[PDB]
RNA sequence: GCUUGAGUCUCGUAGAGGGGGGUAGAAUUCCAGGUGUAGCGGUGAAAUGCGUAGAGAUCUGGAGGAAUACCGGUGGCGAAGGCGGCCCCCUGGACGAAGACUGACGCUCAGGUGCGAAAGCGUGGGGAGCAAACAGGAUUAGAUACCCUGGUAGUCCACGCC
RNA sequence: AGGACCGAACCGACUAAUGUCGAAAAAUUAGCGGAUGACUUGUGGCUGGGGGUGAAAGGCCAAUCAAACCGGGAGAUAGCU
RNA sequence: GCUCGCCGGAAGACCAAGGGUUCCUGUCCAACGUUAAUCGGGGCAGGGUGAGUCGACCCCUAAGGCGAGGCCGAAAGGCGUAGUCGAUGGGAAACAGGUUAAUAUUCCUGUACUUGGUGUUACUGCGAAGGGGGGACGGAGAAGGCUAUGUUGGCCGGGCGACGGUUGUCCCGGUUUAAGCGUGUAGGCUGGUUUUCCAGGCAAAUCCGGAAAAUCAAGGCUGAGGCGUGAUGACGAGGCACUACGGUGCUGAAGCAACAAAUGCCCUGCUUCCAGGAAAAGCCUCUAAGCAUCAGGUAACAUCAAAUCGUACCCCAAACCGACACAGGUGGUCAGGUAGAGAAUACCAAGGCGCUUGAGAGAACUCGGGUGAAGGAACUAGGCAAAAUGGUGCCGUAACUUCGGGAGAAGGCACGCUGAUAUGUAGGUGAGGUCCCUCGCGGAUGGAGCUGAAAUCAGUCGAAGAUACCAGCUGGCUGCAACUGUUUAUUAAAAACACAGCACUGUGCAAACACGAAAGUGGACGUAUACGGUGUGACGCCUGCCCGGUGCCGGAAGGUUAAU
RNA sequence: AAUUCCUUGUCGGGUAAGUUCCGACCUGCACGAAUGGCGUAAUGAUGGCCAGGCUGUCUCCACCCGAGACUCAGUGAAAU
RNA sequence: CUUUAAUGUUUGAUGUUCUAACGUUGACCCGUAAUCCGGGUUGCGGACAGUGUCUGGUGGGUAGUUUGACUGGGGCGGUC
RNA sequence: CGCGGGGUGGAGCAGCCUGGUAGCUCGUCGGGCUCAUAACCCGAAGGUCGUCGGUUCAAAUCCGGCCCCCGCAACCA
């Protein structure tokens, strides 16, 4: 749930937390953990490729089951644990035979709800099944792009794709950006919509809030010198140029849709 | 103030060491010049 | 004490009363393709606009949001504002029937509390149609009006406020 | 609980005096700012010259930066002294 | 040597780093020391660094590096898999005392511990580059139980004291003791045990995990400190004995209690919140391919081995970094008494020092400061500098506001000492006695001793009771910026930048973008509630009109249109 | 006005006296709605102004305490 | 010569389908305990994609340079 | 000081460029419509083209002096 803090300290007067009481208050299942040493926005050659990335709090990487290859085996969700790497709540379920795994928790998922994957599951949120079994009009998430890839679509907080039609082999998914995508019916998809939908209201309130998250300050081009950015220069706030990126490419409305092989899958672009 | 040189022999041998030189091609050119010029103190050592 | 005030219980009645969760058909707009061809829309008249890049007309399919034709009536319900396509669940009020029970428990009611169309406001979605403001075209002595083509907010949904 | 308050160590460097061939190739003294945070610091690695890095001053990259140092073109050229 | 003066959370005592004999002794004085110098971190010669338990080496990982093949690139070379390196991290084991001119947890005395080889005896199935457990982990906050340590008292020893008093409530010094072993507490964590079964753990599994039951209620893991023991031992103040007169030899009483109490230990705890907090090995355990009169493993005992390297000295500085014996800079640990909230500060203990030019003079003038009649910013660019306010408890506190603040607003009152309430109260700790017991480090009860605020009343001293150091100037109006923060290291700290928020826009993931000739990576082991770029910069009320120029987006019928 | 050249614009307050400051008038040389506009509690080693307090800043400097300066002995530079 | 119908023939421009080039930063197995990579199965796309050569376009992201003289100092104006 | 543009019936603006011919709207006058005004409909008049001079077949126009108005510039220490 969403709650607003009391304006005691300057920088607390705008802080809004997304408090959730059902989050497990302990350490996760160790055998599904491995370090996630930060990159700092640096490549193999050490150069800084993506800027604004550095610092932040040290977090351990959890292992999430996106593929769901364990078929015909019931599972019982034990606790909705928190994950630092994503914006969605994860659920540590336990299979009927005795194996524990993490999966992205949907919206309507309480402690103890029975879920199972496979090609013959019942229509219930959390269940995974290939799209040629899902009813037309239903809504799913964690959609597997290529058969066996694992899952690429709708994986963040409150994210969900809508199955529109089934063109025989290909099934038409109206994506989250309002874009019509084509994908094969062989791919699996998990029913329901991803939980923790209050992420949109979680305002950071203060400057340091972005720092421990990993975000680094962004310096505008209007402040820099002409030698450091295409913009900048002048004796007192003089933009006067057509807005561009640090490398000359004109931003603010320039399409970079260049893959060309995936044009056969886009039915309607994001309008 | 802190004059620009606060030594630590480990980092010294990691940057100007014999093997730190011999490991690369450019380093091999250096010692070629150092031996040709006949300098006794080729690298930093003890 | 009593009972003709009031209230409660037993059996039923009619209903857009309210809240929550689903579904259906018509139409409009847009998109896609085919058929096919020079005007379409609009008005007192005309024009801006759309259209030979192939519209409108027409057939099939699909995506959508919103309102519920005929039934419908100075008909019905609730204290009022107000509320109607249908289905399920929860739930309120009023009235009739033949009796019993408690025995004036009552009527109103400053301050106070609650509910309270539309518009408007904050946060998050949605956005067909309609449509503040706005622009253009006319009318006009002038038209920042009435008329016409578009058209943002809003109108719709959830949680609060006024 | 707090980028909370007063205030040492620690870090920083606003005012003035002294200093300016200084004790010191930016320090001292008397007062200052932050001090549970975007804090500070040790050890060890990574990013390099039209490149690096930058809470962006054209600042910093070994007392040198609107383009570092070393060596080679090279005894560059100089209508100038 | 006797006084004086200074630091004393340092100017003290120890390490890492970094230097490299600067350490110690004898001797010498030209050169070095900003002066002299029989002195010295200077010259010469000699001596000194002793480890199974400290640290490195070694076993094992992080960032990251090198990299068989391999991919890729004119060549050089780049990246990277198996691996192998790489601590500032994790992993076995020692403490007290004595001794030297200089070294000692290293040598000696005493008492212990750990990892393995070999062999003997008694038993038993062992065995992986494979699995599981463990190792294994965040910030902050408060509490409880202790210790280091300190004070007092008792006791022991010495003194009874060069100007008045001091056999007494007097004075001074001392009152030290570990590792290990046993006991296994305060406290913390967790329901144990047995039988059956199973698509789980790349194969297997008796171990882990899960799913059904039975029986009983506790068992177990972990744990500072205390008490014994170590220890009729060492040490120990002061005497007794020889002086090369530096010190050595010998001897040696008391050695307990109470209270106060840490940021140290239990605590690598518990609670709470969020930004959700290494890896692998050693260790334990289960088995595979196999090997089974074996080999190995467990326990006990005997014996052997524990190698190589550093170890001196300095280490907030005359030895490191600054050309210097340079007012600067340098990470970690221990850190006492009184006053005090305190590691501030003042004066001292331990210990270490007076800074390597001095002696007179007491002019101008310069710097570091004190005081200053009357006036009180008239100074001046300007209250810059100085001055002044300054602590604690309580009283009292505006405009305005985002209802948190503003605020410690402003402005006031009492502050010493003595006695009394009380031969030191409320409170804290807490022995002896009494009782019980699932008998130990127990619980109730009990209250001596120890210890000690603060409030009130009364009396008294000075001009002044926060008397020193220490320790806010306050308020009114208003511009800019929200606020903390960052920046021109070495003239600019700000109104500049950052900032959460908001918007636009690009990107459907082999994503955009970016480094890169390429491969490959970052983005992200994330995926539209996400990521990149641009702009403005909390919040409140809002954010108007224009598509001519330019850029950008969409659609292509026509004209023009390169190569071919 | 961080913007107004002209200009010390005009009026009012503040002062014995106000080219700066505060509140208005609009004659906006040449403000203006994300190169954001207008306000805004709190904050600021920030800009300007005012009052109180307190003082050697000053009217007008006087005395005194120390480190140099001066003299003697030793060592012994520098820019030019 | 023009309008033109059928056949043969010649190539160009599109549409649809297929699998063998190729892609495969999809799944599985082996080399091999290895998420690089190679080979082999299978699925999905598909003569696209991508690369090379020639070529038109955009292009201060980037590089090498130009940016006159006279002038009662230069600039501006004027002139040559 | 200099450079560019402009001065057209009563007013605001075309036309000049590349010379012979002056147009648009409002306003004005007269009539009509209405009871009267406006608006509206019909008809018509009105321009030394700032001033002077030169050049030309011909000057609103080309060139030059002058007056007025508008804009820029009037800068570097």
């Amino acid at each position: 749930a969403v709650v607003k803090c009391k304006p005691t300290s300057p920088g607390r007067r705008h802080v809004v937390k997304v408090v959730n009481p059902e989050l497990h208050k302990g350490k996760p299942f160790a055998p599904l953990l491995e370090k996630n040493s930060k990159s700092g926005g640096r490549n193999n050659n050490g150069r800084i490729t993506t800027r604004h990335i550095g610092g932040g709090h040290k977090q351990a990487y959890r292992i999430v089951d996106f593929k769901r290859n364990k078929d015909g085996i019931p599972a019982v969700v034990e606790r909705l644990e928190y994950d630092p790497n994503r914006s969605a709540n994860i659920a540590l379920v336990l299979y009927k035979d005795g194996e524990r795994r993490y999966i992205l928790a949907p919206k309507g998922l309480k402690a103890g709800d029975q879920i199972q994957s496979g090609v013959d599951a019942a229509i219930k949120p959390g269940n995974t099944l290939p799209m040629r079994n899902i009813p037309v009009g239903s809504t799913v998430h964690n959609v597997e792009m290529k058969p066996g890839k694992g899952g690429q679509l709708a994986r963040s907080a409150g994210t969900y794709v809508q199955i529109v039609a089934r063109d025989g082999a290909y099934v038409t998914l109206r994506l989250r950006s309002g874009e019509m995508r084509k994908v094969e019916a062989d791919c699996r998809a998990t029913l329901g919509e991803v939980g923790n939908a209050e992420h949109m209201l979680r305002v950071l309130g203060k400057a340091g809030a972005a720092r421990w998250r990993g975000v680094r300050p962004t310096v505008r081009g209007t402040a820099m010198n002409p030698v450091d950015h295409p913009h900048g220069g002048g004796e007192g706030r003089n933009f006067g140029k057509h807005p561009v990126t640090p490398w000359g490419v004109q931003t603010k409305g320039k399409k970079t849709r260049s893959n060309k092989r995936t044009d056969k899958f886009i039915v309607r672009r994001r309008s | 103030m802190k004059r620009t040189f606060q030594p630590s022999v480990l980092k010294r041998n990691r940057s100007h060491g014999f093997r730190a030189r011999m490991a690369t091609k450019n380093g091999r050119q250096v010692l070629a010049r150092r031996r040709a010029k006949g300098r006794a103190r080729l690298t930093v050592s003890k």
